[PDB]
């Protein structure tokens, strides 16, 4: 209450709903904390770390707007919810029910409120396509990161990407952390998901210089202190925002973790720069504050201005796979990769194999089809039936897996990487089999 | 088992309930 | 109308390639009929007798194989074209080796170079083969070193002119001519869904159907060597025939280009075309009488059917004897000369 | 009419696309070629439909799409691979008499890039191996041209060599490194260099095999 009055301060048409807001906050709190526990997932932690994320998300929603109705602030009130609580989820029930639960507290807590304007199915927020941090509809967004994917495919990686539902939610919730201050993020999910490319292609958009730890046969923690220098150096004295990302690859070892906690929490690792180090920080950070306007001199107000820098220039993004610390867990904002959904598969079939014929005008559509995908089109065309078949042959093999397991045989996991693999290898076969048959021709 | 791979998981779940069942559940100290 | 049936022969083709390679053969023929199922159930023309192995290889590249250490099955034939056809980096599971030695003879003329995970030059090793641009083929698999991730995804960063690979410490100069083949010698191994997406697997298990298959073909070609050659026909007719009899089309076009005089000087050329209308022919007769043929054939294999469960299970009887003792190790070559003494040397066949 | 107003926007088109073709190779920048590339796109698309009928802007159009579509090759071409010799196996394969110093946008512009992919692929795929083998080389002769021997006080007597295992270590490792180098594909320019190195290698690690015994005997012995 005390925080939401303080940020309610910038408003004064939203001061009487400083108030009640923090108590639909707190009630929402309380109901994740209760319904969720780390016994069905172990990232099921809930702390005032989050409810203090939550005010920080409305903050820097609301403070270079001039004015908001209160149908915006419950409309960015559920928006910050939604990426601080739902994200986490793993099954698609606790998802359901985390969105309903937002606006039954949204309504018990702000009666007389018009809930289609401070509620809309896709909540969704950025200043990509405007100056503001304000509500943007879902088409523009779309046609906004596909040109941005587009441009994407020239500069670093060449590798096609499909820009289905779950991908580009992905990408705004990446580009949220990355505008959040001291805003890390940590990618959970199945393997071949795509964390690793949206992390990358989510840095790259919004500017952020992506690095990462190289860790070698018998890493050194001076090693590991080496980096963090070099890291926070350029962050808060070179005022460069990077994107810090790790995989379990380095991960794993829980040594570098539990140090790379204090700068997730405080936004400063204390003892890092010392002796000659310490000198060139305090000379290097007196450069940086010159330069942008500050003509602080004391080192302890110097080391606050670059522990400032760190905090709103330095993000780290972690990836791993479903052992770690639940303070790590605390520290970073919790996001979930799924496997592709059935939509996802057809969205991927239907990109990827759109350089191919896959037409026959004459094609006879069967009565009673089955159908993988709910939404496809009905009547299908050939072309539809061809995506719909591939996307049964992956359920196939996940169905498979599963009969496999319950007989007790050993299974592999089918990662969306083996579809992607899967629609590579159709494209190949179909181009080669029909270049041999016209040359035969 | 390993002779032939296929029956036995029925098996095993009939004689480790019926283990189950003749084992008495707590001793008292 | 091979136009009208290469959509649903593609898609078959390259979902087995791509999924199965980890499954026995039961389950990778399970895995075939499902999707043959889904395409006919919605009118996706595709030919009713896939052989997989004839539509993703020819005569040539398996006569290659055969020269090479490549075992004359089913089951292996499938995981060479996998070997072939893949675009993650491969993962063997031999438990013999005959497939490591396969892939060191078809990669000898490109310098691959045998290492293996627990040895301690590894790395260095692997950044040469990274470096330099050669195949190389990494054994003990199942004590799996995470380095390799990024290059088993192929994550490369294209700083300055040079393409990069991060491994361990040290960014790599990623070679054009890179290929690295993972491998073990465990069947019963579990590895990382991770290690699972950035691998393909290729199994060479023997099995309970592989062997029972085996041992099936073994008897149709001692005891009934005509069913064998009209099966054998049967599989050399998705294709094999047609190459021969386009080979000799090119011929004849080739032969007819050179006329001019010498044409009439004879005017017995027409043999040639004889010659072909004959082939032509005899593989038309083939294409007529498939269906008969198959019927035949299969009512034979189902004559011999419990000769080959049976020769399954005495092997793996002979396998799982190791339990009683240390000293009943009994390799499945040992069964193999059982088997062949039994069909060929038995005197009381004579 | 209609017609000489499109004939008037079309040569002014090809006024702008001369512009861009006459800039020299080694200024053109990829990224802004394709920021004007797109800049030209949006100007052709801002035509009225009724002159976008014609079918010269269609040429045009479609020209600059090819273009944009090369663009990534321009990306792919403007490289510190290329060298002068991967650029004279381009001058050699594709049969056209360039001047690397007179080299513009606009001659490789001309030359079909789209109908040359496999060559323009194949020279590539040579630069980045022979790269690879080229800074390998350059990472022997500055690790062997600033690496120095730790020395260490012995009994105020005399500063024996201390690290051993990591001299040989380094030692080891670039010799079979080399010696993969002789197996790779793209060892053809790059071999003498690698054979004046080997034999440095050979004899570096030929005298520290006797130095390191010598000492260590000598150790035992004043011992
Ligand atoms: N939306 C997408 N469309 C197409 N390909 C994609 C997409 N997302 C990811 N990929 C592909 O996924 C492959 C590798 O997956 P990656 O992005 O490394 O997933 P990850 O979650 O980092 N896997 P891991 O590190 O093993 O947990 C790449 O070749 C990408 O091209
Ligand atoms: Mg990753």
């Amino acid at each position: 209450g005390t925080f939401n009055r303080a940020m309610l301060r910038l408003i004064p048409s939203l001061r009487t709903y400083a108030e009640p807001l923090t108590a639909a906050m707190v009630e929402f709190y309380t109901m994740s904390q209760e319904r969720f526990t780390q016994d069905t997932q172990p990232h099921y932690i809930y702390s005032p770390r989050e409810m203090t994320r939550w005010v920080r998300g409305i903050f820097e929603a609301l403070r270079p707007l001039e004015t908001l109705p209160v149908e915006g602030l419950i409309r960015i009130w559920a928006h910050e919810a939604l990426r601080l609580f739902q994200d986490r989820l793993v099954e698609d029930e606790e998802r359901r029910w985390t969105d309903e639960n937002i606006d039954t507290v949204a309504l018990k807590h702000f009666p007389n409120i018009d809930r289609e304007k401070a509620m809309s199915r896709p909540i969704l927020y950025s200043n990509w396509l405007s100056k503001d941090y304000i509500p943007v509809d879902q088409e523009e967004l779309r046609d906004y990161v596909k040109a941005r994917l587009k441009v994407f495919y020239e500069e670093e990686l060449d590798v096609p990407l499909v820009l289905f539902n779950e991908v580009l939610d992905h990408v705004l919730r990446i580009d949220r952390i990355f505008r959040q201050p001291q805003g890390h993020l940590l990618l959970i999910g199945v393997s071949g998901a795509g964390k690793t490319t949206l992390s990358r292609f989510v840095a790259w958009m919004n500017g952020l210089s992506v690095y990462q730890i190289k860790v070698h046969r018998k890493y050194t923690g001076e090693d590991f202190d080496e980096d963090l220098r070099t890291v926070l150096r350029r962050s808060g004295c070179k005022n460069e925002k990077i994107a810090f990302i790790m995989d379990e690859s380095n991960v794993l070892d829980s040594g570098f973790l539990e140090r790379m906690n204090t700068l997730l929490a405080n936004g400063e690792v204390p003892g890092l720069f010392e002796g000659d180090e310490y000198a060139t920080l305090m000379t290097q950070c007196k450069e940086g504050a010159q330069k942008e306007g500050l003509m602080l001199d004391s080192h302890e107000e110097l080391y606050k201005w670059f522990t400032s820098q760190v905090i709103r220039n330095l993000h780290v993004v972690f990836t791993m796979n479903p052992a770690t610390s639940p303070a790590l867990f605390n520290r970073c904002v919790l996001n979930w990769f799924g496997d592709w959904s059935t939509e996802a598969l057809y969205q991927v079939g239907k990109e990827f194999t759109s350089k191919m014929d896959l037409e026959k005008p004459n094609y006879i559509v069967p009565d009673y089809m089955p159908v993988v995908y709910d939404k496809l089109p009905q009547p299908p065309s050939h072309r539809e039936a061809i995506v719909n078949s591939c996307v049964f042959v992956h359920q196939t093999l996940h169905q498979a897996n599963a009969r496999l397991a319950k007989r007790g045989g050993r299974t592999m996991a089918i990662t969306p990487r083996h579809y992607l693999d899967f629609i590579n290898h159709y494209a190949n076969l179909f181009h080669e089999k029909r270049s041999e048959l016209e040359e035969q021709q | 088992m390993l002779e032939d791979e296929d029956a036995w998981m029925r098996t095993l779940h009939t004689t480790a309930s019926n283990w189950l069942h003749l084992i008495p559940q707590t001793l008292s100290h | 109308n091979q136009m009208s049936t290469i959509a649903g022969d593609c898609l078959l083709s390259a979902a087995f390639i791509a999924y199965a390679g980890y499954f026995d053969q039961q389950m990778r023929q399970n895995l075939f009929t499902t999707w043959s199922h889904h395409l006919q159930q919605a009118n996706i023309q595709f030919r009713t007798d896939i052989a997989r192995t004839e539509y993703l290889s020819n005569a040539d590249e398996r006569l290659r194989w055969q020269a090479s250490s490549l075992p004359a099955d089913d089951l292996c034939t499938e995981n060479a074209i996998m070997l072939k056809r893949f675009n993650r980096y491969p993962l063997i599971i031999d438990p013999s080796g005959q497939a490591t030695e396969f892939i060191m003879n078809e990669y000898k003329d490109r310098k691959i170079t045998r290492t293996s995970f627990l040895d301690d030059a590894f790395r260095k090793n692997l950044e040469s083969a990274l470096r330099f641009g050669n195949p190389l083929l990494v054994q003990d698999v199942e004590s799996y070193d995470p380095v390799l991730n990024p290059v088993l995804n192929r994550e490369v960063r294209r700083t300055g002119g040079r393409v990069l690979i991060t491994l361990g410490d040290q960014d790599i100069d990623l070679s054009p001519s890179f290929v690295i083949f993972l491998s073990t010698r465990d069947p019963t191994v579990e590895f990382p869904p991770d290690l699972c997406s950035r691998v393909t697997f290729v199994n060479f298990t023997v099995t309970r159907s592989s062997l029972q298959s085996q041992c099936l073909n073994e008897v149709l070609k001692a005891e009934r060597p005509d069913v064998d050659e009209k099966r054998s026909d049967l599989l050399k007719l998705q294709g094999e025939f047609q190459l021969r009899l386009r080979q000799l089309e090119k011929s004849l076009l080739q032969a007819l280009n050179e006329v001019k005089g010498r044409i009439l000087d004879d005017d017995t050329i027409i043999t040639t075309l004889e010659n072909l209308k004959r082939e032509a022919a005899e593989v038309t007769r083939k294409v007529e009488e498939t269906d008969i043929v198959m019927q035949e054939v299969e009512t034979v294999s189902q004559q011999y059917l419990p000769l080959s469960t049976a020769c399954s299970s005495i092997y793996f009887t002979m396998e799982s004897l190791k339990q009683i003792h240390f000293l009943y190790q009994y390799s499945l070559q040992f069964f193999l000369d059982i088997y062949h003494n039994v069909l060929y040397e038995n005197p009381n066949l004579k | 009419q209609d017609l000489k107003g499109v004939w008037s926007e079309l040569s002014k088109v090809w006024e702008q696309i001369d512009q861009m073709k006459e800039q020299p190779w080694v200024s053109v920048q990829p990224r802004k070629l394709r920021q004007n590339l797109d800049a030209l796109l949006n100007q052709l698309k801002s035509f009225p439909a009724r002159l976008r009928q014609y079918a010269s802007y269609e040429f045009v159009q479609r020209l600059l799409k090819g273009y944009m579509k090369i663009n990534m090759l321009v990306i792919e071409l403007k490289s510190e691979a290329l060298k002068d010799r991967h650029w004279k196996q381009l001058m050699k394969r594709l049969h056209v008499n360039w001047v690397v110093s007179e080299l513009t946008l606009g001659q490789i512009w001309d030359v079909d890039l789209q109908k040359n992919e496999a060559i323009v692929k194949d020279v590539l795929l040579v630069a980045q191996g022979e790269m690879a083998l080229e800074e390998f080389l350059k990472q022997i002769r500055e690790v062997w041209n600033t690496y120095e021997l730790d020395l260490v006080n012995y009994q105020n007597k005399c500063r024996l060599i201390r690290g051993w295992d990591d001299l040989f270590n380094k030692v080891k490792e670039h010799i079979n490194s080399v010696s993969a180098m002789k197996l790779s594909p793209y060892y053809k320019v790059f071999e003498e260099d690698a054979l004046s190195w080997e034999d440095k290698l050979n004899r570096i690690m030929a005298l520290f095999d006797v130095w390191i015994d010598v000492q260590r005997r000598w150790v035992y012995l004043e011992g």
